RNA sequence: CCCUGAAAAUGGAUGGCGCUCAAGCGUGUUACCUAUACUCUACCGUCAGGGUUGAUAUGAUGCCCUGACGAGUAGGCAGGC
RNA sequence: AAUAUGUAAGAAGUCCUUGUUACUUAAUUGAACGUGGACAUUUGAAUGAAGAGCUUUUAGUGGGCCAUUUUUGGUAAGCAG
RNA sequence: AAUACUGCCAGCUGGGACUGAGGACUGCGACGUAAGUCAAGGAUGCUGGCAAUGGUUAUAUGCCGCCCGUCUUGAAACA
RNA sequence: AAUUGUUGAAAGGGAAGGGCAUUUGAUCA
């Protein structure tokens, strides 16, 4: 009789997506990436500022 | 008054190509035409018997009749808000074969060959053609290909 | 607004419910609507759709035509169903036993069937015996055999029965039909 | 007549099993998304580090919205719009990128704005204005049952599966897109951002390809 | 009192309101304009093969 | 808009006849990446026989100022199409960043020569590291030692449409 | 950019008032107002897809469910006073 | 050149064997129609389709204009074409 | 390291306006081990005032609004 | 009914008449 909008009604959101509860529990919307570090090559570094 | 004849405004249409006048090469008369074959129509100026009209120049049609030296072509002409069939008899000279149909038979033969070979094992035949899909990822290496800086040139007044 | 690709609020173009005011016909239409709505056999839907056909769309079916249809292989033990009127043909002499269900039966055709050994039942009885139309065969008469359709689509080089009142000589047989007086059609 | 409880229990058991399969598939899809995004990021990183440049693959999906009315339209672009299912202003559809589709978009570019969509905006669109086409009717999608009933032959049975088929073009992307009614969006909440819409994006307007900038406009209009 | 002579405006729209229809094709096309000898021999061959089929399969 | 420097490196589509096509890099001042790519392609199909359909972009990046907090003198060579013909100019700006300098130059040209962004072409932007090669007086006057200039006739902004005291423009 | 070139008849037109680091001119960025335009909702009509003789219970041309649309001269059809 | 435009992108198809003819060929040599037999995921490029096809009847219409682009006559025209 | 810019959150929350359609249950979901409950296929509870709201017409105010019918590509015309 | 006279009510800076919403006056379940 009436359309309820997901992302605003938690009951409808959970009904549509059963994975929403697990997503909220694990806080997958804010996940820290691996702290890896790589250095660009001197060729690219010089080409960036080569005028 | 006004003039609309059988050969009106065909000065540059019913004209032989440059350095291609004279007789016709003896290859058209050796072509075999059968009922159902798709052929194109291109008028030749040397022969004035059985010449097609201006509208039927460049049109593509099926062969429905075979005669001594002529074939019948069915051409769909758009008059008003409908297409009407036209059965016109033309000489062999002003008619050539169409390579699109031949490419279709070649594709059909390759299609059947792949349907046999691939389905002998039964995995992902994919007999249908696909359009130009977007290019996948690629990596370019600047080993001897260092990008050269380019700048717009100043305006010049060369004569 | 919408750039409509088709006509808006256009009718389906099909006749729903009979245009006639025959009370018995409306009752039969209601019965067959109930059948076709609460069953799954396409025979009920076909019969219901044919019940809405007009007089020109419901040509009579002859007993000779019924016999010809039943002469087919495996059609001897089948119930003939005619949505319309069944007429009597005097050009046939041997009528096999059958079971024909139709709206109206000509007296001569009914007498012929009774004498042969068959019976004349109505659509309601046919539905009662076979709710799903089992072992039935639908017969329709010739629709293009009317004299009013010959004149349709008249044009040059067509020969489509020009609309005339009198027939014979000097009645649309002059120039326009002969090559000796100009052109032929 | 006491079997109503038995059918109720059987229905609950079947629904729970279906929900379990849906949850497993959703978890798999989320893991695949995270893995793909991280893989692209690290591939770019290694290409930068190894003295090279990473040429990203061209986007295979675009979103096209109509920014022009239904008046003063040439017949060929009008026909192309009808074939692309853009008959109302502020109506949007998803398009798989091929040569034919690119040449189709190049013809009705003056009347549409199209760009590469993202997963977040695709999910928001499907959740908010997601409507299906069942019996030539616009039935809203508020349950996975309707989606499974109308798309189970192609392996799609949930709204998350439909979103996955939209974002990643697969074998049944054509049917997945055809099942969805074109999205009827409203005018942008924050405005179009330009004084004249009927100018190219490089020229300062909404007309033309916007690439990744289409996400902001789509979310503002949705 | 001169008047406009000829114009093709709106003719395309008029013809496209009722979509331009390709001719309806059938498996057996019309056999008119065909060589009379070929038609006669085709009739004879058709009678022969019909008789052969009737004699073989009943 | 707020111009940003984008460097774009592109190349022709690889072919079996000529593998590993040459890479061409250009720096463009543009509002966004789409405008930067469009300008890159437009400039490329003016000096080289290439096109978007017969080419691709292998890299696009944004150049940030190394020292955006230092005041610099920039010399810019430009070529523009006027109402009657094409002319070449060299303008000296004083700004802390290349993007700000080119934005100021664009406003200057659009206000003084009625040249639009479709007309102004950035030929070259450079920084004059020695304060002796400057040949423009409006720039030289701001490089003098001990620069002190007042601000006469200060105009204040009032939050009310009526004032009960006669304003003073002292400073 | 501005000025001379540049002169027509009732008294008058960037609409006028008026405006001069403009409220004039080119360009760059935000906020603001609105169409019978767009999204949602309530009602009416039309069309399409359907359910409803397991009833006392009548109008299955009746009732109900879902979706879409609603401009208009000449003109056609349909329902009504 | 661009634009505009015709045809083909399959089951009315392809392939294997062989029945008919008063056509034709030196000739079971070719042509047409065939019988039997083999190939349904992916039926043979993308997209779309309040479904498509067909028949009857008839109201009004047969003075047009304007806008972008191409362009004729004319110096030009709110001129004609 | 921090910060600017862009994009994400199935992160939370403050304030304001419009709407209350449907009418015993039927379905999809959540909380609750379990009873039962819920913001879950369309709003209820409590309380206050009166027994004035509102309908018709005249004037007034802010805005809009050319004379009916025909001929005409063009009507309100000084047709 | 056109037209006209009185009584009672309202308006009237070179027209009257109408539509969108409301105040005021009269009247109304």
């Amino acid at each position: 009789v009436l359309k309820k909008n997901p992302l605003k009604n938690k009951q409808v959101l959970l009904r549509l997506n059963p994975y929403a509860k697990v997503f909220a529990a694990e806080k997958l919307g804010s996940k820290k990436a691996e702290k890896t570090g790589t250095k660009p090559a001197a060729v690219f570094t010089e080409t960036l500022k080569h005028d | 008054g006004k003039s609309h004849g059988y050969r009106s405004r065909t000065r540059y249409m019913f004209q032989r190509d440059f350095r291609k006048h004279g007789a016709v090469h003896l290859s058209t008369y050796l072509k075999v035409y059968k009922v159902g074959d798709i052929v194109d129509i291109k008028a030749n100026g040397s022969i004035q018997k059985g010449m097609p009209h201006k509208f039927y120049q460049g049109k593509t049609g099926v062969v429905y009749n075979v005669t001594k030296s002529s074939v019948g072509v069915i051409i769909n002409k758009m008059v008003g808000n409908r297409y009407l069939e036209k059965r016109l008899n033309l000489r062999v000279e002003h008619i050539k074969h169409s390579k699109c149909r031949q490419e279709f038979l070649e594709r059909v033969k390759a299609n059947a060959a792949k349907r046999a070979e691939a389905k002998a094992q039964g995995v992902a035949v994919q007999l249908k053609r696909q359009p130009a899909q977007p290019r996948e990822s690629r990596i370019v290496s600047t080993e001897g290909n260092v990008p050269q800086t380019l700048a717009p040139v100043p305006y010049e007044t060369f004569i | 607004g919408i750039d409509h690709t088709s006509k808006q609020h256009k009718r389906s173009g099909h006749r729903t419910a009979p245009k006639s005011d025959n009370v018995y016909l409306k009752l039969l239409v209601k019965l067959y609507t109930f059948l076709a709505r609460r069953t799954d056999a396409p025979f009920n839907k076909v019969v219901l759709k044919a019940l809405f056909l007009s007089k020109i769309n419901r040509p009579p079916v002859s007993v000779s035509r019924i016999a010809r249809a039943l002469k087919q292989e495996g059609a001897a033990n089948k119930t003939v169903v005619v949505v319309g009127t069944v007429t009597d043909d005097a050009r046939i002499f041997e009528f096999p036993k059958t079971t024909v269900a139709a709206l109206r039966f000509t007296a001569g055709a009914r007498a012929k069937i009774v004498k042969a050994g068959g019976e004349c039942i109505t659509l309601d009885q046919l539905a009662v015996r076979a709710p799903k139309g089992q072992n039935t065969l639908i017969l329709r008469g010739p629709r293009n055999s009317r004299e009013a359709v010959r004149h349709f689509g008249m044009g040059p080089h067509k020969g489509k029965a020009p609309r005339i009142l009198s027939t014979g000589r000097k009645f649309e047989r002059a120039r326009g039909r002969r090559r000796s007086k100009g052109f032929k059609v | 007549a006491e079997q109503v409880a038995a059918e109720r229990a059987a229905r609950k058991a079947a629904n729970k099993e279906k929900r379990a399969i849906i949850l497993e598939r959703n978890a798999a899809y989320q893991k695949e998304y995270e893995t793909a995004e991280r893989n692209i990021i690290q591939a770019k990183r290694d290409a930068k580090a190894a003295g090279s440049y990473y040429v990203e693959a061209q986007h295979k999906l675009v979103f096209v919205v109509r920014i022009k009315g239904i008046n003063k339209i040439p017949p060929k672009p009008r026909k192309v719009l009808q074939l692309l299912r853009l008959t109302r202003i502020n109506s949007g559809t998803f398009v798989k990128v091929t040569k034919a589709t690119l040449e189709l978009l190049k013809l009705i570019e003056p009347y549409v704005a199209y760009g590469y969509p993202s997963y977040s905006t695709i999910r928001q669109l499907v959740y908010k204005r997601g409507f299906g086409k069942i019996n030539k009717q616009r039935v809203p999608l508020s349950d996975n049952a309707i989606i499974e009933a109308n798309l189970g032959k192609y392996g799609i049975l949930s709204i998350d599966d439909l979103i996955h088929e939209i974002i990643t073009v697969g074998p049944h992307f054509k049917q997945a897109n055809n099942f969805l009614w074109p999205f009827k969006l409203s005018n942008p909440s924050g405005g179009w951002g330009v004084p004249r819409k009927f100018k190219h994006f490089i020229q300062g307007g909404s007309f033309g390809n916007r690439e990744e900038f289409i996400n902001k406009l789509v979310k503002s209009m949705n | 009192a001169k008047s406009k002579n000829h114009t093709a405006h709106n003719q395309t729209r008029k013809a496209h309101r009722n979509g331009i229809k390709k001719p309806k094709t059938y498996k057996y096309p019309s056999l008119k304009g065909v060589d009379p000898k070929f038609r006669r021999n085709h009739k004879h061959a058709l009678h022969g093969t019909a008789k052969a089929l009737a004699a073989a399969k009943k | 808009a707020h111009f940003k420097e984008y460097q774009v490196i592109g190349r022709r589509l690889p072919t079996e006849s000529v593998p590993e096509p040459k890479l061409f890099r250009m720096r463009i001042f543009a509002s966004n990446e789409v405008i930067a790519k469009s300008r890159y392609w437009y400039f490329l199909q003016k000096l080289h026989k290439v096109k978007k359909a017969s080419g691709e972009i292998v890299s696009i990046n944004q150049i940030n100022e190394a020292h955006p907090t230092k005041v610099k003198n920039f010399g810019v060579w430009v070529r523009y199409d006027s109402r009657s013909g094409t002319h070449n100019m060299y303008k000296e700006i004083r700004d802390v960043s290349r993007v700000a300098a080119v934005e100021t130059l664009y406003q200057d040209m659009a206000a003084r020569h009625r040249a639009r962004f479709r007309s102004i072409h950035i030929l070259k932007v450079a920084e004059i590291e020695k304060t002796a090669d400057v040949k423009r007086q409006y720039v030289k006057q701001f490089l003098t030692k001990d620069l002190k200039f007042p601000l006469p006739h200060r105009v204040q902004k009032s939050t009310k449409t009526f004032s009960y005291k006669r304003p003073s423009t002292f400073y």
